[PDB]
RNA sequence: CGCGGGGUGGAGCAGCCUGGUAGCUCGUCGGGCUCAUAACCCGAAGAUCGUCGGUUCAAAUCCGGCCCCCGCAACCA
RNA sequence: GGCCGCAAGGUUAAAACUCAAAUGAAUUGACGGGGGCCCGCACAAGCGGUGGAGCAUGUGGUUUAAUUCGAUGCAACGCGA
RNA sequence: CCCGCAGAAGAAGCACCGGCUAACUCCGUGCCAGCAGCCGCGGUAAUACGGAGGGUGCAAGCGUUAAUCGGAAUUACUGGGCGUAAAGCGCACGCAGGCGGUUUGUUAAGUCAGAUGUGAAAUCCCCGGGCUCAACCUGGGAACUGCAUCUGAUACUGGCAA
């Protein structure tokens, strides 16, 4: 069958929104276009900075970006040079005065987006897909994830026939709404085509809800 | 007959040091001793039972400079002879005259020793012997004849032999340039890394 | 201390409603050289898991064999499903002359000189089991003297 | 099985016939190409395999495969044949010897030259 | 920087050579034991094998890089 | 070929040629106009329809300079749109 | 056979590299050309067809074919089987033949032990010797598993007697 998006089905219940601002129908679409532009530019720039989650937050006359990243040192660089460059570019893109904040992810082995990006990086660098996915699963379980599942799909090892391979350890209850399933995907553009990577990480269950 | 190709190639393929060069310089400095020779040298394929047996036999043959027919004859004689077959085979290979000359130290390499023996530089009991495969007997004196006593390569080889570890089963006088073959080298005197079971099994298929 | 070697890996199928499900079987033999030898057979969806399971099973369920100076004590026969096996105490220096699975089992067991031949079926699993059984059914001069109520000098 | 039964009637060795009876225990034999043509191979494979019907010096008329790319053979061409069948050709149990009497070596071969009668290039 | 050796639960030690198997003692907790401590017995917890990689069906082990630690290294007026 | 038989035939008993399998037991599925058990608007019990008419709409076909391309058992045909 | 002369000077090839089986990549071709001992390979990324580079194995040889034994316990004496895989006559009676409960005596045929004669030399094997070594030649032994005759043993088998 076809499974629902774990993040989308858990929005509001346990997962927050990435963009968090109010807008009337007059400015809704323009806000969406600008947010798309900002996220695209930021990912393209900080591809090698291990960025996990861009969070856009708009005061009525301001744009506040919050970059969740594993290595703040590289994104900020020398004192404030790189952040100021990013701030000025995002300001011109948005057309509004901008303010960039940086949140450090202390455990990049439990972040699904970072894990998927690392696997795709390894796949592009022509490692063995089983080796890469087993390393990711072992690292997450060692770091203490309640569960993790990783799936790779399409022309594995340059094979003419496409296949899907997946490894799960621990438990990853998808149907439990109150669970905390971090999920993200990535694509490795190998010389034989695209290889899709999906990662589920069950970190726990939030009883209190806490939206 | 004699292998005339690159010698470090054989050493790399086998993996160990076969002492195919004089030993003034490290074999790691002279070549990539770790990597196998060829386009696909970096890859290390897994060897099967027949592979390792063949490898061991090739190692011994390349070390001593013996082709398949002569080596097979050596094995046949060793099997026929009483006692341990592998030990007898090693004893015969040691008994070879070129090996004896190299052990005494009148040659930087076994090839150099064979060169001297072929070019009639070696007297055994006052008899000029020309065959490298000549089996030396116990209590045999082996001496360099006066024609070759002037060669500088013999003295350089003597210095290299002094550098090397001395064999107990021989007694060599460098001033006289002559050594006595006291006794057949025991298995304890011979190198431990060489395995004989593989050779015996390979030829006892 | 325990020397171990993998004899054979075989691919097998299950043929389920959807398609065919493949899995791997590993036959391994471990031994201490000093006389203890034990075989193991494992199965998993992947080769490394199967080999590790076989290694664990082989590490367990060992058996001691009475070795005389690194060789057998008397000619011994061994039988199983198809494998009929004969082994002879050859002289020192002959080496282990045996075919495949028997070679592996005897080498890890620690016997350095035997003359063996496998009659009948030569299926690796059955021949390993038959060889181990034959090694088990081999008594020493001390054992026969004790059971017969005599001294070793009377038995010779 | 019983030794008494064996004494009455011993065990009679199973005489295995040769698979190349036209050679008559000879390594090669000379013949004349009665006809040169091509044939379709057996089921799992496909090609136009070159074969010769050859009248041997000892009266036998056999069919022989022509190995290598291209051949100059024709009718009334004396050739030398050896043993060996082509499997996926019904009734062909002999090979022609390339580089033999009135048979040219394969052109432009650099490997297996000895098998195809090709002389060493300079 | 030159050469060599080393890095394994918190500490002190095996396991490295032969690629498959994380062990021993002290320390911690609990129980029994002791009136209790102590001693003794039984359990339970604790490394990811310095780290980054490479090889391989599979790496504490094989190879390389980096990080450190130690020994050796010729220089202080 | 021999022997036996009125005959039908019986008995003794090859070779050339041809293939790389033929077979025995058992294992997991799928299937059976095999067997048992169970469920679902599956049937049965009911109500309202479609198939007839006109028109709307999609498809096939035919036509056209073009009638853009795709979906086309259930699970395409008021589908992408 | 020895001594002298000159100068690396005159002297390396063949098969193979998918598994069995030690040794891999690229290019050309596209169920064609072709390969093949078996299993198979080739329909557009061929480690299996051709060429190249690299490698592996032998080497003045290397491959192919033919032939015998081996592996083949696949004619099984050593050393197999016959309920369903090939294999118990449809069933019985019975001659020749094969086998023979138990005790004693006797014989000495089988059996065993010893001795004698012979079993040509060469070949095979062991210890030596001579060709510079080896092949080769050679001294002495061992062996030639056998046959015959004689002298003994009498447990078993056979004969004879009860
Ligand atoms: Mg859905
Ligand atoms: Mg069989
Ligand atoms: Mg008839
Ligand atoms: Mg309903
Ligand atoms: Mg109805
Ligand atoms: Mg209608
Ligand atoms: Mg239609
Ligand atoms: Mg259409
Ligand atoms: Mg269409
Ligand atoms: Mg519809
Ligand atoms: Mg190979
Ligand atoms: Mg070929
Ligand atoms: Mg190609
Ligand atoms: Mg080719
Ligand atoms: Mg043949
Ligand atoms: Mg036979
Ligand atoms: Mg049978
Ligand atoms: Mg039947
Ligand atoms: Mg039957
Ligand atoms: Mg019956
Ligand atoms: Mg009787
Ligand atoms: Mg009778
Ligand atoms: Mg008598
Ligand atoms: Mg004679
Ligand atoms: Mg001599
Ligand atoms: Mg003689
Ligand atoms: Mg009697
Ligand atoms: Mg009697």
């Amino acid at each position: 069958g076809q499974k629902v998006h774990p993040n989308g089905i858990r929005l509001g219940i346990v997962k927050p929104w990435n963009s968090t601002w109010f807008a009337n129908t007059k400015e809704f679409a323009d806000n969406l276009d600008s947010d798309f532009k900002v996220r695209q530019y930021l990912t393209k720039e900080l591809a090698k900075a291990s960025v996990s989650r861009i969070v856009i937050e708009r005061p009525a006359k301001s744009i506040r970006v919050t970059i969740h990243t594993a290595r703040p040192g590289i994104v900020i660089g020398k004192k404030g040079e790189d952040v100021e460059k990013l701030r000025k570019v995002v300001a011109d893109i948005a057309g509004v005065p901008a303010q960039i904040n940086i949140a450090e992810v202390r455990k990049p082995e439990l972040d699904a987006k970072l894990v998927a990006d690392s696997i795709t990086s390894q796949l592009e660098r022509r490692v063995m897909f089983r080796r890469a996915m087993k390393r990711a699963v072992q690292n997450a379980m060692r770091l203490g994830a309640k569960g993790i599942k990783v799936e790779v799909s399409g022309r594995l090892g340059g094979a003419e026939i496409a296949r899907t391979e997946w490894y799960r350890e621990g438990r990853v209850p998808l149907h439990t709404l109150r669970a905390d399933i971090d999920y993200n995907t990535s694509e490795a553009h190998t010389t034989y085509g695209v290889i899709g990577v999906k990662v589920w990480i069950f970190k726990g269950e939030i009883l209190g809800g806490m939206a | 007959a004699r292998y005339l190709g690159p010698k470090l190639k054989l050493s790399r393929r086998e993996g160990t040091d076969l002492f195919l060069k004089s030993g003034v310089r490290a074999i790691d400095t002279k070549c990539k001793i770790e990597q196998a020779p060829g386009q696909h040298g970096a890859r290390k394929p897994r060897l099967s039972d027949y592979g390792v047996q063949l490898r061991e036999k090739q190692k011994v043959r390349r070390i001593y400079g013996v082709l398949e027919r002569q080596f097979r004859n050596y094995y046949k004689e060793a099997a026929r002879l009483k006692g341990n077959t592998g030990e007898n085979l090693l004893a015969l290979l040691e008994g070879r005259l070129d090996n004896v000359v190299y052990r005494m130290g009148f040659g930087a390499t076994r090839a150099e020793a064979r060169q001297l023996v072929s070019h009639k530089a070696i007297m055994v009991n006052g008899r000029v012997v020309n065959i490298a495969s000549y089996q030396v007997s116990p209590n045999d004196v082996v001496s360099i004849r006066e024609k070759a006593k002037k060669q500088s390569r013999v003295k350089a080889a003597l210095e290299l032999a002094e550098q090397r570890e001395k064999p107990t089963w021989l007694e060599v006088d460098a001033g006289k340039m002559e050594g006595t073959f006291k006794r057949k080298p025991e298995r304890s005197d011979l190198s431990a890394d060489i395995n004989e079971h593989l050779i015996v099994e390979l030829y006892s298929k | 201390e325990l020397q171990e070697k993998l004899i054979a890996v075989n691919r097998v199928s299950k043929t389920v409603k959807g398609g065919r499900i493949f899995s791997f079987t590993a036959l391994t033999v471990v031994g201490d050289g000093n006389g203890r030898v034990g075989f193991g057979y494992g199965k998993a969806r992947e080769v490394p898991a199967a080999i590790q399971k076989a290694m664990e099973k082989a590490r367990r369920n060992m058996i001691n064999v009475a070795l005389n100076n690194g060789t057998l004590q008397h000619p011994v026969k061994g039988v199983h499903t198809g494998s009929r096996v004969f082994m002879q105490p050859a002289s020192e220096g002959t080496g282990i002359i045996a075919g495949g699975a028997m070679r592996a089992v005897l080498e890890v067991a620690g016997v350095h000189n035997v003359l063996a031949k496998a009659y009948g079926s030569t299926n690796p699993i059955n021949v390993v089991r038959a060889t181990i059984d034959g090694l088990e059914n081999m008594n020493s001069p001390e054992m026969v003297a004790a059971k017969r109520g005599k001294s070793v000098e009377e038995i010779l | 099985a019983t030794v008494n039964q064996l004494v009455r009637k011993p065990r009679a060795r199973k005489v295995a016939k040769s698979n190349v009876p036209a050679l008559e225990a000879c390594p090669q034999k000379r013949g004349v190409c009665t006809r040169v043509y091509t044939t379709t191979p057996k089921k799992p494979n496909s090609a136009l395999r070159k074969v010769c019907r050859v009248r041997l010096t000892n009266g036998f008329e056999v069919t022989s495969y022509i190995g290598g790319e291209g051949h100059n053979l024709q009718e009334h061409s004396v050739i030398l044949i050896r043993g060996g069948r082509v499997k996926d050709l019904p009734g062909v149990r002999y090979h022609t010897v390339r580089g033999a009497l009135d048979c040219s070596g394969v052109k432009d071969r650099k490997q297996a030259r000895s098998k195809y009668g090709v002389k060493r290039p300079k």
